[PDB]
RNA sequence: CCGAGCCUGGUGAUAGCUGGUUGUCCAAGAUAGAAUCUUAGUUCAACUUUAAAUUUGCCCACAGAACCCUCUAAAUCCCCUU
RNA sequence: AGCAGUACAUGCUAAGACUUCACCAGUCAAAGCGAACUAUCCAAUAACUUGACCAACGGAACAAGUUACCCUAGG
């Protein structure tokens, strides 16, 4: 029901569709990251989309 | 079971009774200064210096050079102390140092350096480059006589040789201009040798240039025992050492045995060993000056091989040992599929009997 | 394992083995790592990479898999554009 | 309930590049010449050669706060020592081979 | 190693005065 | 056609990425600076302490935050 | 029974399922005929180059063996021996 | 292609170099050395030398450290030494003396960074 | 001891190596024995009788 | 002998654990571990058989393997020669 | 101990090794590319993926008492 950290899926803004799960604090706003995107072979903005599991 | 130490153990003099009263390092630099000193010292236990440090003869290197010049330390110290007091007296000197605007004349420094510490720094450089190891089989001399070798590159420019600087074979196409301080009546021998150029014998050298019985600084008047030949480092063979050696003769010497034809384009006739050449003339001549440069292949070398040497240009490549793999096993348990590629010689599909 | 089927009196293949293993004609068996698709979030990149490798079975396992499959699964095959074609034959193996 | 950690390669043993020389929970043997360290303090060979164990003076990195504090508090004249493992390269990097006679 | 003559070459806590936390 | 649509979709989004990254980095620095002010905001409350030893909740310290909000309002 | 370890999950069960053999029975197969084999067959008079060479002549000369029941779809000519063909 | 002595990760300084610049500052003098990883000293410049000392008001100040860099850079080029590593401590790097000495070396043609080894 | 450890070193090396070569040579010479016709035909004498 | 009759068939039913298991000779041949609704059983290990291929195996010189306080001795690992 | 901090190239790929040991699983890693340059099956999902305190933790998909009326089994 509650956890210190949340597992959430980050989707690339490039629209390639590459996504990677990441850990963020439960009491935080939607996370945005410059994670590397294999499809485009360079760093790209990643937007938090869907909650996967609670740790 | 305990074995007594085979010598003084480290940190044993330290008196532990009054630990608080002892003076601590208090700084990383002070500990490091002591640490480096301790590392240099010899130890009974196994050390990195043993396995990796070079093994060289304990007996001191024989000195085969000219005797050191005689200097009066009392007078030298007197003049130097007075010179510094004169320099420090100037208010402008103190202001320039305080404001960090002062500088040293590099040209004046090198002029004095050549007279004072330069011979000993050139010896250190020659030792580091292996010239003594390869030319005199470990014997060392201090180049007391500064030898100035410069290659005329074009009409108005000169490429100097400064004990290891790189000179291309193109710049060394013609004989260089050689100058040195020699008193009247003296006789000198100048040779140019390629330590790493020999294509057939590992320990042999090439005699590129040999001038003998040079009267004073008049190198042009010296007998041409061996005509000048440009350095021809083979392509892909790396960087080669080219060393000018100046010898101070004690009297006129007969070099007919070492003579070579003019022009000499046979590599067999230019095969040379400085140790053997000096050994036969050690009584009459002493190594006086030393200059050398580093040379690698350039387009001009191809001309030397095809035209001057009338041979095909040899090309070399740096080849590394084949990668090590363990002996292949019939069942490579837990190994990836690509394990079988490590032992595969052909990438194209095979069909066997079919 | 069925050594003599009720209707044909022939040995049978264990289909569980066919689902999980690839047999190279040289006698090697290829498999996947257990859990390569599970809980990737809590696995390091190095662990994830070795989990997705195709690995060989040991001698003992290979002989057991051979008994559990009939001769049909050991025949040489000539599939067009087979990814494992080159691995069917061993090279430079002294033994 | 026990595990195996310690020296995989003893003094004088021949190792290939990548061989794990030793595994340790804490630094008991320190990396010497041509010996790499893993994330878990594993010691492995970076070159092919013979393994050697020696005692070398220990000087920590200036930014290793914990270790720098120790050496600064030592009595002057006292030098820390540690056990280091080295690999003596057995083979040369390569050789120059004649490939053409243009 | 204990048996070897060089046993204890790297002991340092005796050099440092012990401090209680 | 499907390949081209995906290829064009990626190209269009990638074109806008450099500007988006720059704008994103600005909002990061903006919040990065707000965090710095947050540290000093508590320090300002301590300035109003007037030699108060107690570390307990202080009415003036909480009130000053409301007063700061009143100062902001205009 | 064989494949039973006495209680634990058997090795052949605890390995995950992967489609190594999925659809194997429907994959097309081609017997490889090399230029070495083809040249060898011609040299020994078992395939005559003066007439069209097809599967029938290759099979009749015992040059290749085709198993249609084993999903063989014919012969695939391979480049092995091209240098000496 | 020559192998650098990798390792020594837990100690300072690193041995992964062919040549390094080492600066020794004493109470009265400044010395800068260029030495091979094997411990041999290739070239060196020191304020103890009369050639340098006579042109210096002080041999322990920033100007002396800058002058040593300019002199050492010239000797380096003459010896064919173009690349080396400099392994200072945090305080040494920040100090103005080493900044001026490093600038003189770079303005003299020395890169102060070595090319990576070519393994393949 | 008649010799010290240093002097003993390598004195038996040559014999110790050659002895192993004999062991190796025996261990690599295993092969099925020759088969002879006379052995097979000799079995016909089981029915040999006086005329 | 009915806490659920008897008979036939399913049925040579299953499990569990005992017991039994039939001429001679020669060669090799005794280990003591891990998982399991598993500890009265099993399968991977330990030892063991036959054949085959190849090259070292055993014994063991020096050197070498940590600090932290080691009861610290008796020993171990590694290891040329023999 | 059944976690947390805090980063988001915990990217890709690849020699050679370690390992409680048997298996399964687990662990380290040069070079290179690109950067920086300091359990099983099952069930949900387009995909990427996620989920059993399966704690009897090598886990049967899912089941208790009682027999002093007892039945059968060997030790
Ligand atoms: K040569
Ligand atoms: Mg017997
Ligand atoms: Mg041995
Ligand atoms: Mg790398």
């Amino acid at each position: 029901s509650k956890s210190k950290n949340i597992l959430v899926r980050m989707v690339s803004e490039a629209g390639t569709g590459f996504c990677f799960n990441t850990k963020r604090n439960r009491l935080r706003e939607k996370l945005t990251l410059l994670h590397y995107d294999p499809v485009v072979k360079q760093r790209v903005l990643f937007v938090e989309k869907k909650k996967i599991r609670s740790l | 079971r305990r074995t007594p130490p085979l010598g003084p153990m480290p940190n044993s003099d330290i008196d532990l009774s009054n630990l608080e009263r002892l003076e601590k390092y208090r700084s990383f630099d002070r500990y490091r200064r002591r640490a480096e000193q301790e590392a240099q010292a010899p130890h009974w236990w196994r050390t990195y210096r043993e396995y990796f440090g070079e093994k060289t003869d304990p007996k001191e290197k024989i000195d085969i050079g000219l005797p050191p010049p005689k200097v009066s330390r009392t007078q030298q110290l007197l003049e130097r102390k007075q010179a510094i007091q004169e320099l420090r007296a100037n208010v402008e000197e103190e202001r320039a140092a305080r404001l960090r605007t002062a500088s040293v004349p590099l040209d004046a420094v090198r002029a004095e350096w050549e007279r004072t510490c330069g011979p000993y720094h050139k010896q250190r450089l020659a030792e580091y480059y292996g010239l003594y190891r390869d030319l005199f089989h470990g014997a060392t001399f201090v180049p007391r006589v500064p030898l100035h070798v410069a290659y005329a590159v074009g009409e108005d420019d000169l490429m100097p040789v400064y004990c290891g600087n790189e000179v291309t074979p193109t710049e060394a196409a013609q004989a260089p201009e050689v100058t040195y301080e020699a008193e009247e009546g003296s006789l000198w021998t100048l040779l140019l040798t390629s330590l790493d150029g020999h294509l057939l014998e590992p320990d042999a050298e090439y005699l590129h240039w040999l001038l003998t019985n040079i009267p004073g600084n008049r190198v042009a008047e010296g007998q041409v025992t061996c005509p000048y030949l440009p350095p021809f480092p083979a392509r892909g063979s790396g960087i080669h050492r080219l060393a000018f050696l100046l010898f101070k003769q004690d009297q006129p010497i007969d070099f007919s045995e070492d003579a070579r034809p003019s022009p000499c384009y046979q590599l067999a006739q230019r095969t040379f060993r400085t140790f053997d050449f000096y050994k036969k003339h050690q009584e009459t001549m002493t190594p006086a000056g030393l200059s050398f440069f580093q040379c690698r292949w350039d387009d001009s070398v191809t001309y030397i091989f095809h035209q001057l040497l009338d041979m095909r240009e040899p090309v070399f490549e740096f080849v590394r040992p084949p990668p090590y793999h363990p002996k292949q096993k019939r069942f490579p348990h837990r190994q990836p599929l690509r394990y079988l590629d490590r032992y595969r010689d052909s990438h194209e599909p095979t069909y066997g009997i079919y | 394992l069925t050594y003599f089927s009720a209707r044909k009196g022939k040995r049978k293949t264990v289909k569980a083995v066919i689902d999980r293993f690839l047999r190279l004609h040289c006698g090697l068996w290829v498999r996947r790592k257990a859990g390569y698709k599970k809980k990737l979030w809590k696995k390091t990149p190095a662990r994830k990479k070795r989990l997705r490798e195709f690995v060989f079975c040991n001698k003992t396992q290979s002989k057991l898999l051979d008994k559990m499959t009939t001769s049909f699964w050991k025949r040489r095959n000539w599939y067009v554009d087979d990814p494992y074609q080159k691995y069917h034959d061993r090279t430079n193996l002294k033994v | 309930s026990g595990r195996r950690q310690g020296i995989k390669k003893m003094e004088g043993h021949y190792v290939h590049a990548g061989n794990i020389i030793a595994t340790q929970r804490h630094f008991r043997w320190h990396p010497g010449a041509h010996v790499g360290v893993g994330k878990n303090k594993c010691l492995y060979a970076l070159e092919e050669g013979i393994v050697r164990y020696t005692k070398e003076v220990y000087v920590p990195h200036p930014r290793n706060t914990e270790a720098v504090d120790l050496i600064t508090r030592l009595p002057k004249g006292a030098v820390l020592y540690k056990t280091f493992v080295h690999v003596v390269p057995a083979k040369p990097e390569g050789t120059f081979k004649l490939v053409a006679m243009l | 190693y204990k048996t070897k003559p060089t046993h204890g070459i790297g002991k340092y806590k005796h050099l440092i005065k012990a401090e209680e936390p | 056609q499907k390949r081209r649509e995906r290829e064009q979709h990626i190209a269009e989004c990638m074109a806008k990425m450099p500007q988006m990254i720059v704008n994103w980095q600005q909002q990061q620095r903006e919040n990065w600076e707000k965090a710095q002010a947050d540290k000093e905001r508590r320090a300002r409350l301590q300035a109003e302490a007037q030699e108060l030893l107690g570390y307990q909740v202080d009415p003036r310290s909480a009130r000053f935050q409301e007063l700061l909000q009143d100062l902001e309002k205009k | 029974r064989l494949g039973f370890e006495g209680g634990q999950t058997p090795f052949y069960i605890r390995i995950p399922k992967y489609g190594f053999n999925e659809g194997h029975s429907f994959r097309r197969q081609y017997k490889p005929l090399s230029l070495n084999r083809l040249q060898y067959l011609i040299d020994l008079g078992r395939v005559d180059p003066s007439q069209p060479i097809d599967l029938t002549q290759l099979v009749n000369g015992r040059g290749v063996t085709i198993q249609p029941l084993k999903r063989d779809y014919g012969v695939q000519l391979v480049e092995e021996g091209a240098d000496t063909f | 292609v020559a192998r650098k002595e990798r390792g020594w990760r837990t100690v300072f300084p690193s041995r992964e170099f062919w040549h390094r610049l080492r600066v020794i500052r004493t109470q009265h003098h400044v010395e800068a050395l260029v030495e091979h990883q094997n411990g041999k000293v290739v070239v060196s410049a020191s304020t103890r030398e009369w050639a340098i000392k006579k042109h210096l008001y002080s041999t322990r100040n920033v100007v002396a450290c800058e002058s040593i860099g300019r002199v050492l850079a010239q000797r380096c080029l003459e010896a064919g030494i173009n690349f080396m590593v400099y392994q200072p401590t945090p305080w040494e790097a920040a100090s103005d003396s080493m900044k001026r000495l490093q600038s003189a070396m770079t303005e003299g043609g020395v890169v102060l960074r070595e090319p990576q080894r070519i393994y393949e | 001891p008649y010799m010290t450890r240093e002097q003993e070193r390598g004195h038996a090396a040559v014999r110790r190596r050659e002895a192993f070569e004999a062991i190796k040579a025996a261990a690599t010479s295993k092969f099925p024995p020759h088969r002879f016709i006379a052995d097979q035909l000799d079995h016909l004498n089981v029915t040999k009788k006086w005329s």
